[PDB]
RNA sequence: GUGGGAGAGGGUGGUGGAAUUCCCGGAGUAGCGGUGAAAUGCGCAGAUACCGGGAGGAACGCCGAUGGCGAAGGCAGCCACCUGGUCCACCCGUGACGCUGAGGCGCGAAAGCGUGGGGAGCAAACCGGAUUAGAUACCCGGGUAGUCCACGCCCUAAACGAUGCGCGCUAGGUCUCUGGGUCUCCUGGGGGCCGAAGCUAACGCGUUAAGCGCGCCGCCUGGGGAGUACGGCCGCAAGGC
């Protein structure tokens, strides 16, 4: 985007909750343009997560995608010959992305066999502040704070 | 040990470094903080964090005898002059003045090919 | 702002010894203030460099002062 | 001549504050320094940072300027003595006494040389640390000659306005330093910028000429060889003409 912003693409609320943010998630999930299998992945999931726990899916799902999201990261910026890691915010989108992107990728790392099973599982311990999801963002601020050095850099 | 609850803090800051001193009104000193006193070691002292972690530690060591008022005196130009600063205000010490006292020569002595 | 001469009486260029009008030409610091400040002309200010320099030597005018600010 | 004027013009003596370094004392811990990162270096015999006292040398912040002065080299704290140049007003005096200038003589940045001082900072050579394919370098830590003073040499330069000197003439506008005047301005003497005419190969110059003329000196005649060789004069030498 070297002209305009860009703008972001809104995505259609979701068939069961009308959130839009299920919907984002879903297509996180969804490879080869299977849609309709990553629904019933997430969906089935939302069957795991409310009988293995008395409450709400709705309620979990956005609470677990909040203890992933970053206040800061780290980025790099060529400077004086080799660059430097350089400690920044986060705008609120791209908090967005990486939480919903994170909570996928470290379901897929779990042990657990059906794709259902992993995903209300890292879901589960993701709303409770534990499981991998949560250890990438407490692993990126922790970046941060340590090249706290650079706050100058800021750019 | 003193209690000398007011006095002088000198922040000598450089493009290496950034080391502040807390002395008693008579101008001898106290404690003292620098870039390399607290963890870091090279180009990271004359940082503006080395300066904010130097004159807060420092800070923290002039609470053992008991410091208050603080009149803040400041030499040098450097990275994190005014960060070293900004962080003595919010140190708890009341700052009581700011006085820039950098010594610059009536052109008497030839300097350095570097700084020329 | 004003302008040193503007602001001022009738006034002896060329006294090294009255500084209540003389320390009106400096600076927060010991400096000498530059023509665009005190309003003087070519001639003037060549003159009153002089006259503060000798009031420096008999300790009336300081050399250089501590700036409170920053 | 007379009466006024501005100025880092020159020489001599004196003197003032800022900063660096070193020494003394007070106080005070664990590093400082330095770089793109670093390392050599310095630090527990106590540094860096801070306060005070002292010694010593060199250079003068602001004023400071596109400014001023000098024939050029060049000249910058302040005070005093010796001293040079120059400009203006009066229209007083001498009555062509003028211009240039081969030789000669004097001056001549920096560096370098000799004798004796001095030596804080900087710093060729050199001693190290880095970088690098290598580093005989730029960057970093050290450091001698020297830079400073006296006396005597050396005589070079992008010693530049790359424009020899003096005089007369040829639109103006505008900024400026400094005189005088009946003081929106006029009128001199400098220093800048635009631009008439004109010149120039062009860029550009243009009352501060590179324009139009005159007098006199210096110098040029394709590049390399070569500012070399020889000879001569000069120099203690390096080397210069
Ligand atoms: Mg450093
Ligand atoms: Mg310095
Ligand atoms: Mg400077
Ligand atoms: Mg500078
Ligand atoms: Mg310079
Ligand atoms: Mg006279
Ligand atoms: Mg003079
Ligand atoms: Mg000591
Ligand atoms: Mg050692
Ligand atoms: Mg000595
Ligand atoms: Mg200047
Ligand atoms: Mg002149
Ligand atoms: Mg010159
Ligand atoms: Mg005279
Ligand atoms: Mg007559
Ligand atoms: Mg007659
Ligand atoms: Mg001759
Ligand atoms: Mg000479
Ligand atoms: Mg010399
Ligand atoms: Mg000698
Ligand atoms: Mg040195
Ligand atoms: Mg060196
Ligand atoms: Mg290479
Ligand atoms: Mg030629
Ligand atoms: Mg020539
Ligand atoms: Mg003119
Ligand atoms: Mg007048
Ligand atoms: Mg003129
Ligand atoms: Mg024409
Ligand atoms: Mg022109
Ligand atoms: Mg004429
Ligand atoms: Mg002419
Ligand atoms: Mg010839
Ligand atoms: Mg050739
Ligand atoms: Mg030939
Ligand atoms: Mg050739
Ligand atoms: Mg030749
Ligand atoms: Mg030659
Ligand atoms: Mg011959
Ligand atoms: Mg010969
Ligand atoms: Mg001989
Ligand atoms: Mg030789
Ligand atoms: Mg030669």
């Amino acid at each position: 985007a070297r002209r305009r912003r860009a703008e972001v693409r809104q995505l259609q609320p979701d068939l069961v909750y009308g959130d839009v943010l299920v919907t984002a998630f879903i297509n996180k999930i969804m490879r080869d343009g299977k849609k309709n299998l990553a629904a019933r992945i997430f969906y089935d999931a939302c069957k795991i997560i409310q009988e293995k726990t008395g409450q709400e899916p709705l309620k979990v799902f956005k609470q677990a995608v909040e203890n992933v999201k970053p206040r800061m990261e780290v980025r790099s910026r060529r400077v004086g010959g080799a660059n430097y890691q350089v400690p920044m915010e986060v705008s609120p989108r791209r908090q967005q992305s990486l939480a919903l992107r994170w909570l996928v990728q470290a379901a897929n790392q779990r042990p657990e066999r059906r794709a259902a099973v992993r995903i209300a599982h890292e879901l589960m311990d993701a709303a409770e502040g534990k499981g991998g999801a949560v250890k990438k963002k407490e692993d990126v601020e922790r970046m941060a704070e340590a090249n706290r050095a650079y706050a100058h850099y800021r750019w | 040990k003193r209690q000398v609850a007011s006095g002088r803090a000198y922040i000598h800051a450089s493009y290496n470094n950034t080391i502040v001193t807390i002395t008693d009104p008579d101008g001898n000193p106290i404690t003292w903080s620098s870039g390399g006193v607290i963890g870091y070691k090279g180009s990271r002292k004359g940082t503006p964090y080395a300066a904010q972690l130097a004159a807060l530690d420092a800070a923290k060591k002039a609470m053992a005898y008991g410091m208050q008022s603080v009149d803040v005196i400041v030499r040098g130009t450097g990275a994190g002059r005014e960060q070293a600063i900004r962080a003595l205000q919010a140190s708890g010490l009341q700052v009581k003045s700011i006085v820039d006292d950098t010594p610059v020569p009536h052109n008497g002595c030839r300097p350095k090919k570097k700084f020329r | 702002k004003a302008k040193v001469k503007a602001t001022l009486g009738e006034f002896d260029l060329r006294d090294y010894r009255n500084v209540e009008v003389l320390k009106r030409f400096l600076s927060e610091t010991g400096k000498i203030l530059p023509r665009r400040r005190t309003g003087l002309s070519a001639k003037e200010q060549r003159i009153l460099a002089k006259t503060i320099k000798r009031a420096r030597i008999l300790g009336l005018l300081p050399f250089t002062e501590k700036l409170v600010r920053k």
